[PDB]
């Protein structure tokens, strides 16, 4: 490999951050055992070797607020809420404010899972767009299910990592 | 959202196992039919956290307690009786975190099935787990009594206690070591509980499998338990900064100095205690650290909760230490806790 990087998922259990995490892996959870899981993707961007470890922890919906504490060592963040979910969001806004004041060094893109079923959704575009667009971060709507728009949600957060990581050199 | 602790289980306990060293062999459960496939492929791994080949026959009989967590992050607690030469093991798994009565229950079980009486056996285990559980008998850990602070008190240097304490109190990546898996998870649960009235809220595996070896690398703050027959090929890993601490020898290493920024004051008191002969007996280890917890921490008495009050204090060494303090996960979800009970 030519370089590594280390990412977390976070958000609401129920939100589909495993189906996520199979996606993400180049093979095929033992976040029901140790409460902690990781998933490895290899990908070339530009001729560079990339390796990409994901880790995630299970019951994160009890924490009102993740502490600093919580992201040191990593590189980039994937804060993934549910769009059927209100609550998912609301936890998640609080979360990206946290990372905003005390994490801004750590890369970080929202993303609206379960954009699957229409007469179910509740979180509005606009809304988490307006959001996004004040946090300074990028959104993407997905669905881990059909698999849409995964991929492109995945192949931002590496670009990211990968060029804070270049602009630092 | 505070303890992880599930507070009202569905049952006393889940499983029992019979199990004996290809992956271990399930000699005997009950129930007969438990279904979860899931756990019945993990609890025999965790029965036999060691490289099995190279130290069985170095193995003496002893008590531990791993901990699986669930999806709500609640603690599964695996109370393992592992007889000498580590060939075999008997397993309850159990919400309870009824170390005494389990490890009591557990000779028992073993005594019924060496002295073949089945009928006793399935007996005893259907009552128990068709039995609702029960809420009263029909308070701070003491020594000797609880078991997990006990064998943590005993093997573990008053100075390490106090490096682990404080390692604790800025969410370091913590892995401890023993060759004995009695003293080893003893060690994880003993030094947790010592949190109270906080409690440890990242990564908590008490023991850590030989097959999950590769968690240690993780980025977040943990609390993570190896038999020593594996700190090599944890060693040879890529590891973040962790604090490690070899039970067999007392020694800790740590790139941090973290047990400096505590109040020498606070420290001292705990410190003078500890090494009090009269401390080491019924409440008193349990009753140091709350009061220690109480000095660090009490001044949160001050609805909601105002951080820039708090983190307030005169002295540069405590001022220093309550702006750390705030970034705790642990105490944020003792203070988040505390302002949903106030209503």
């Amino acid at each position: 490999y030519d370089h590594l990087f280390k990412l977390l998922i976070i958000g609401d259990s129920g939100v589909g951050k495993s189906s996520l995490l199979l996606r993400f892996a180049d093979n095929t959870s033992y976040i029901t055992t140790i409460g902690v899981d990781f998933k490895i993707r290899t990908v070339e961007i530009n001729g560079e070797k990339v390796k990409l470890q994901i880790w995630d922890t299970a019951g994160q919906e009890r924490f009102r607020t993740i502490t600093s504490t919580y992201y040191r060592g990593t590189h980039g963040v994937i804060v993934v809420y549910d769009v059927t979910s209100a609550e998912s969001f609301v936890n998640v806004k609080r979360w990206l404010h946290e990372i905003n004041q005390n994490c801004d060094d750590v890369c970080r893109i929202l993303v609206g899972n379960k954009n699957d079923d229409p007469e179910r959704k509740v979180v509005e575009t606009e809304d988490a767009y307006k959001f996004a667009g004040q946090m300074g971060i990028q959104l993407f709507e997905t669905s881990a299910k059909e698999n849409v728009n995964v991929e492109e949600m995945f192949n931002c957060i590496t670009e990211l990592v990968l060029r804070a990581k270049k602009d630092n050199l | 959202m505070d303890c992880r602790t599930k507070a009202n289980p569905d049952r006393t306990f889940d499983l029992v196992l019979k199990v004996k060293c290809e992956d271990p062999v399930v000699l005997w459960k009950f129930p007969e039919d438990f279904g979860d496939q899931e756990i019945l492929q993990s609890v025999p791994k965790f029965c036999f956290p060691f490289d099995v080949e190279r130290v069985s026959q170095n193995q003496v009989g002893q008590h531990f307690t791993f901990v699986l967590t669930d999806i709500e992050s609640k603690q599964r607690f695996g109370f393992c009786r592992l007889t000498s030469g580590g060939t075999i093991c008997l397993c309850i798994l159990s919400y309870l975190p009824w170390f005494e009565v389990y490890y009591k229950l557990l000779n028992t079980l073993a005594d019924y099935l060496a002295k073949e009486l089945e009928n006793d056996l399935n007996e005893t285990l259907r009552s128990l787990y068709n039995h609702p559980v029960p809420k009263a008998n029909t308070g701070l850990p003491t020594i000797p009594e609880s078991r997990n602070l006990t064998e943590y008190f005993v093997a573990v240097d008053v100075n390490n206690m106090l490096q682990l304490y404080a390692s604790m109190l800025h969410e370091r990546r913590i892995v401890i070591i023993s060759s004995k898996l009695s003293t080893l998870t003893a060690c994880i649960h003993g030094s947790a509980a010592l949190l109270y009235p906080m409690y440890w809220q990242h990564i908590y595996i008490p023991v850590l499998p030989p097959h999950l070896l590769d968690y240690c690398c993780a980025p977040m703050p943990y609390l993570i338990g190896i038999h020593s027959s594996l700190i090599e090929r944890v060693k040879n890993k890529s590891l973040e900064d962790v604090v490690m601490l070899n039970v067999d020898t007392n020694t800790l290493e740590s790139p941090f100095s973290d047990l400096n920024n505590l109040p020498s004051d606070v420290v001292s008191a705990l410190k003078n205690k500890l090494k009090k002969q009269s401390t080491a007996t019924g409440d008193g280890v349990a009753r140091a650290f709350l009061r220690a917890q109480a000095a660090l921490f009490g001044s949160y008495r001050d609805i909601t909760f105002c951080e820039e009050s708090f983190v307030k204090h005169r002295s540069s060494v405590m001022k220093q230490f309550l702006e750390t303090a705030i970034n705790l996960q642990l105490f944020k979800q003792f203070i988040d806790g505390r302002l949903a009970k106030l209503n």
